């Protein structure tokens, strides 16, 4: 998926 | 004859600006360092520097957070280099049409961005932006609800929550009127606010034609180690 983008919305 | 919510939100938006973003460019030199595609893994670097900053940005827009992710991953995909394509106006200088971050080995001007790969489909149309938003002169609170309208576009692909997503732009929007109404009462209103959206217009076919060499860019350095991660996961990946 977009693990980073994911994580940084966190 | 702007309301204290409007003056709120401004406020809001001008201490979610100066917080992610960082007038002294001390990290630049933590980058992979300058070559004169010889550009590409710095420049790179340094956007995707750059986008982590407008996600803190967005984070902090009232109601942003309350959008389910996969709107939020939408929203920046389709504006994440709109907004450092604005935000960049802060570095730069019609004094040599260049991008100055602290020092003379951090400024970039249109040949350092073509040894990244881009052409002058985009390059001329991108200084010229600049350099034309410097004439605007926007007052830092225009600057901050031009980088959340641009997010809280509606119309982007993949937004599911279209309705939510027009009802920020509208407050963004009305704001703004607000805004111009009050602080230039000798110029026409209609006539500045339809110099900045405008602006928004031209974004997008900066974007588009920055989608397009990308493409190509990424394929040709796809073996290579020049594209960081994020990079990928926003522009596209090969
Ligand atoms: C970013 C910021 C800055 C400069 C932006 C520039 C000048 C260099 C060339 C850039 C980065 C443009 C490039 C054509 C984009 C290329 C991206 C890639 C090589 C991956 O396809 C986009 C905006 C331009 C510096 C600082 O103001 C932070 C801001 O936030
Ligand atoms: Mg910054
Ligand atoms: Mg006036």
């Amino acid at each position: 998926r977009h693990k980073i983008l994911h994580r940084l919305l966190q | 004859q702007l309301l204290e919510e409007q003056e709120r939100l401004i406020a809001t938006l001008i201490e979610a600006h100066r917080k992610t973003y960082d007038a002294s460019y001390s990290d630049f030199s933590q980058f992979r360092p300058p070559k004169r595609l010889s550009m590409l893994p710095h420049l790179a670097d340094l956007v995707s520097y750059s986008i982590q900053k407008v996600i803190g940005f967005a984070k902090m827009i009232p109601g942003f957070k309350e959008l389910c992710t996969e709107d939020q991953i939408s929203l920046l995909k389709a504006s994440a280099i709109e907004i450092i394509i604005l935000r960049s106006n802060e570095s730069f200088t019609m004094e040599d049409n260049s991008w100055t971050c602290g020092s003379n080995e951090f400024k970039y001007q249109i040949g350092d961005v073509m040894q990244a790969g881009h052409k002058l489909e985009l390059l001329e149309p991108l200084v010229k932006f600049q350099v034309n938003m410097k004439k605007l002169d926007l007052h830092e609170a225009e600057h901050v609800l031009l980088m959340a309208i641009c997010l809280f576009s509606p119309d982007r692909p993949g937004v599911q929550d279209r309705c939510r997503v027009e009802e920020v732009q509208e407050h963004l929007t009305e704001t703004l009127r607000a805004y111009i109404a009050c602080r230039h009462p000798l110029s026409c209103k209609h006539m500045l606010y339809t110099k900045m959206v405008e602006k928004l217009t031209e974004l997008r076919s900066l974007n588009e034609e920055h989608s397009k060499q990308y493409l190509q860019i990424s394929q040709d350095a796809v073996n290579k180690e020049d594209l960081p991660p994020l990079l990928l996961e926003v522009f596209g990946n090969p």
